[PDB]
């Protein structure tokens, strides 16, 4: 009801970002929701002198064929200052990894109850596209808070409290975290008491996705269990072994390449030697351990690559260091993906995103195995979610693919 | 008189920092001095300038050569920051179309008055024995940095309520013109033109060629469009600024005539940046520009789009990584054509460049026609199912189907998964000292087949490659190879059909004269057997 000033970091400016193409249907939802919009007030139409522009699509959420609206607003986000509020710059509630269950529920609809600093209201403007730019574009600016800004939770941390206040008091035991237009809620509880705790909460926000953290993976390195050896077997495991010594420190190969030694067919079964097996029995004990010294820390960046291994499945790992992994994961998730890499890499991307928001509470920097534009031209076709990670491209074939399936 | 409606101004601002603009008044002739003060009276009669005094220290320099020359340069540098053309082949076919253009157009449009005082300019008297006269402008001044933007978003908020008001036509607005079209009857069309110049006329805006529409380098007719002539220079002395305009001329000459290759101009400009020097010609090059001129002998035109039918894209490879494609609806009927030419790699092959070109094709789709069209490719289905399945990138292509216009795209070797039973098993290693560029390499197999070459004039990469090099020559259709080389390994995992690596490119060959390949990494230097750093480090 009051507008908290808002301003940008010193020495920066408004963003001003390109609108790339939209295909004709999402342009019509943009031009029919954005109506709907400004009839609310929501949104007002702008002129030229306000240079600044933000990227705009439409997509759709699971079970829904109704589009919705979703700003890009990264370059807005990390051009907005740094923001610090009376939370005094809350910790993440790492008891909600811990949980047996998380909702994730879309609280969006409350951020257009609040109005926006006058001031930076400049700094939210986006464009509606025209086909073959036979038109100028539609080009509006908020006036309540935009779903996607980083300034729109931190601002309404303290309604959002007043507002949870109550659940929270009645059952403690219900982990509550907040990012962008999300809310994680945790519990120990059973699915279906669980659902309908979430209507309870639902319908306590209306009068003002189903996670398993338990059951989540961290990965350990194995080593094949053989009766018979081949030469290339035995290549192989020299290969993931002399690659796990980079990580673990005790880790030494010498006795079974020692099995090797002279020039013999890959296919050969070689029988293992006393030595070569007590070797093999060390590392792996070496390898049943955790990782020395691994530590999270919130002033670095975090980090995450993705391996295509084929068959649907895809390997990633999470870390700050490099062979200082914070977490690695597998997903072989089958829906309606078969014939399509750049779906099945999106998805892979939201999972890990949010996995990654669970757990340190804020999203990493991928490291994509696809060419820049295929991934730029095929990406907001399947992407769902209402924020949006940092990326990169990795053109260059990795040699560990193997080693982390 | 009539009202006219108000056109609210565009409030308007300076950069932060920066003030208004001081610049000296150059010396003027007689001649211009008196026409200047001619039409800045009969301007100021016509109110879209008033004269000012003292108080405004900014002055903007003035020339003319009669009509008036303002230089807003330094204002344009000093003013603040305000926020690609239309394509023929997105446009839908419509019996009618009418083009408007404004007359008179910026000055039709009040600027913001707070802002007028600093589009101050002084006419110098004669002989300077008084003060210059002064004036300022009540309206958009041509040539200010803010004047289109404003006068666009004007225009649109004046057009806005007719197009609700008359769903039945369709109007573009482009930048100074208006093109409005409607399938409806010649009268009904003219009647409604009449009302929306009208309605231009509420606010004082003044409207007037007919078809063809010459238009941003094209040709407008009415069912079909085109580019206009493009002008092919004829000299014994090609300059670099010669290739620059020909290139350019070329790649517009692209987008409807099919078949045209800039390759052989477009290699000529690396690192030359001199604009005067006499380049020679490859026979390539001149057979290339001999069929471009075969190309432009006989002229083509593209059709207009119609959204009920199917968008279709056509791609063929012209080889040496040119590659070119045409989007039509029905056949012989193109809207539009192109060409798509290589990224610059170290190695490469046919799908990927394929995969590159869809979708810049897509890109350009969605930009003009809004949606990305059914294509039609060189490739089997077989194998674009084998080549990404077994890519190690995530890859895909939208909706397409196989046309069979050779050459097709195939896949010319595949490693395989496993290791192959009965294949003789060829340890490869190669080695160079990166002082005397003196090195080794060869191969030892389970067979007992030994192999070792001595190199002048190479590196570790080279001889790694050439021990592989060797393997493949000497063994036969069914082999695995093992090395130590992560670089070799990296290269050969991205499946290069060609290369600008001679040595790689005769791997490549290698590998496709043979049934079977397996290829199989180990750790150098770890003792593992077969594998012999001794044999080349001799
Ligand atoms: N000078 C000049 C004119 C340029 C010009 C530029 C643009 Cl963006 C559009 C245009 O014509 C149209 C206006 C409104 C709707 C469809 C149109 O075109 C549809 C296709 N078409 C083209 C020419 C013709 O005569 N008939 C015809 O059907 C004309």
């Amino acid at each position: 009801i009051e507008t908290v000033p808002v301003k940008l970091k010193p020495g920066m400016d408004g963003p001003k970002v390109k609108q790339w193409p939209l295909t004709e249907e999402k342009i019509k939802a943009l031009v029919e929701i954005c109506t709907e919009m400004e009839k609310e007030g929501k949104i007002s139409k702008i002129g030229p002198e306000n240079p600044y522009n933000t990227p705009v699509f439409a997509i759709k959420k699971k079970d829904s064929t109704k589009w919705r609206k979703l700003v890009d607003f990264r370059e807005l986000n990390k051009r907005t200052q740094d923001f610090w509020e009376v939370q005094l710059g809350i910790p993440h509630p790492a008891g909600l990894k811990k949980k047996k269950s998380v909702t994730v529920l879309d609280v969006g609809d409350a951020y257009f109850s609040v109005p926006l600093d006058e001031d930076f209201r400049k700094y939210t403007a986006f464009t509606i596209p025209s086909i073959n730019n036979e038109t100028p574009g539609i080009r509006y600016q908020y006036n309540v808070l935009p779903q996607g800004w980083k300034g729109s939770p931190a601002i309404f941390q303290s309604s959002m409290t007043k507002i949870l206040e109550p659940f929270k008091k009645q059952n403690p035991d219900i982990v509550i975290y907040q990012y962008m237009d999300d809310l994680y809620v945790g519990s120990d509880l059973e699915i279906g008491q669980h659902r309908t705790k979430i209507e309870e909460l639902r319908q306590h926000l209306l009068r003002w996705y189903e996670l398993h953290p338990d059951k989540w993976t961290v990965q350990p390195i194995v080593l094949p269990e053989k009766d018979s050896w081949t030469v290339n077997d035995i290549q192989k495991l020299v290969g993931k072994l002399n690659w796990a010594s980079q990580i673990y420190p005790g880790i030494k190969v010498r006795q079974l390449s020692k099995l090797l030694r002279g020039t013999k067919a890959l296919t050969e079964v070689i029988p293992l030697t006393e030595e070569a097996e007590l070797e093999l029995a060390e590392n792996r004990e070496i390898l049943k351990e955790p990782v020395h010294g691994v530590y999270y820390d919130p002033s670095k960046d975090l980090i995450a690559e993705i391996q295509k291994q084929g068959q649907g499945q895809w390997t990633y790992q999470i870390y700050q260091e490099p062979f200082k992994n914070l977490k690695t994961g597998k997903y072989a998730r089958m829906r309606g993906a078969h014939t399509n890499d750049v779906k099945q890499l999106t998805e892979a991307v939201q999972k890990i995103t949010t996995e990654s928001i669970v757990i340190w509470g804020k999203t990493p920097k991928f490291k994509l195995p696809i060419q820049k534009e295929t991934w730029e031209t095929w990406w907001t076709e399947y992407w769902q979610a209402t924020w949006i990670p940092e990326w990169e491209f990795v053109n260059t074939p990795p040699l560990v693919k193997l080693w982390y399936q | 008189m009539v009202p006219i409606s108000p056109i609210e101004t565009v409030p308007v601002k300076l950069k932060p920092g920066m003030d208004g603009p001081k610049v000296k008044q150059w010396p003027l002739t007689e001649e211009k001095i008196k026409a200047l003060v001619e039409i800045c009276t009969e301007m100021e009669k016509e109110g879209k300038i008033s004269k000012i005094g003292p108080e405004n220290p900014y002055n903007t320099p003035v020339f003319a050569i009669w009509r008036k020359l303002v230089d807003f340069r330094e204002l344009n540098k000093r003013t603040q920051d305000f926020w690609g053309i239309p394509h023929p082949a997105g446009l839908k076919k419509k019996k009618s179309v009418t083009v408007l253009d404004v007359g008179d157009a910026y000055f039709s449009v009040p600027l913001d008055e707070d802002f007028r005082k600093y589009t101050a300019f002084t006419i110098p008297s004669i002989n300077n024995e008084t003060p210059g006269i002064r004036y300022q402008y009540n309206v958009l001044p041509q040539g200010w940095k803010g004047s289109p933007a404003i006068f666009q978003s004007s225009m649109t908020k004046i057009l806005e309520p007719f197009a609700a008001q008359n769903p039945d036509i369709v109007i573009c607005q482009y930048m100074d013109d208006l093109y409005v079209g409607s399938d409806l009857e010649i009268g009904q069309h003219r009647t409604k033109i009449e009302e929306l110049r009208q309605h231009l006329l509420r606010w004082g805006l003044t409207t007037p060629k007919e078809p063809p529409f010459l238009w941003m380098g094209y040709e407008l007719h009415p069912d079909k469009w085109t580019v206009q002539p493009i002008v092919l220079p004829e000299k014994d002395s090609w300059t670099v600024n010669d290739i620059q305009k020909l290139v350019g001329k070329l790649n517009w000459a692209s987008q409807i005539y099919p078949g045209i290759k800039v390759r052989q101009l477009s290699k000529l400009l690396r690192g030359t940046k001199a604009l005067t020097e006499v380049i020679p010609l490859t026979e390539e090059a001149e057979l290339e520009l001999a069929e471009n001129r075969e190309i432009l002998k006989e002229p083509v035109h593209g059709v207009y789009y119609d959204p009920s039918k199917d968008l279709i894209a056509e791609i063929q490879k012209q080889g040496q990584g040119q590659w070119t494609y045409q989007i039509y609806q029905e056949p012989f009927k193109n809207l539009k054509t192109g060409k798509y030419a290589r990224m610059r790699g170290a190695h490469t092959n046919d799908v990927k460049q394929l995969t590159e070109a869809v979708q810049k094709i897509t890109t350009e789709s969605i930009v003009i026609w809004g949606k990305t069209p059914k294509f039609k490719l060189p490739i089997q289905k077989e194998t674009w199912e084998t080549w990404w399945t077994e890519y190690w990138q995530a890859t895909w292509i939208p909706e397409w189907e196989f046309v069979n216009t050779p050459p097709l795209v195939k896949l010319w070797y595949q490693l395989e998964k496993e290791p192959i039973v009965g294949a003789e098993t060829f340890y490869v290693d190669g080695a160079a000292n990166r002082e005397t560029k003196l090195g080794k390499a060869g191969y030892v197999t389970n067979k007992g087949r030994q192999k070792v070459v001595p190199l002048t004039n190479t590196t570790n990469q080279k001889t790694e490659l050439q021990a592989i090099y060797l393997a493949l020559q000497d063994s036969g259709l069914e082999v695995n190879i093992v090395t130590d080389s992560q670089y070799a390994l990296g290269i050969i995992q991205a499946q290069p059909d060609k290369s600008e690596s001679e040595l790689v490119n005769q791997i490549i060959e290698q590998l496709i004269k043979k049934e079977k390949v397996y290829l199989a990494w180990v750790p150098a230097h770890k003792g593992i057997g077969g594998n012999e750093q001794v044999d080349k480090l001799v």
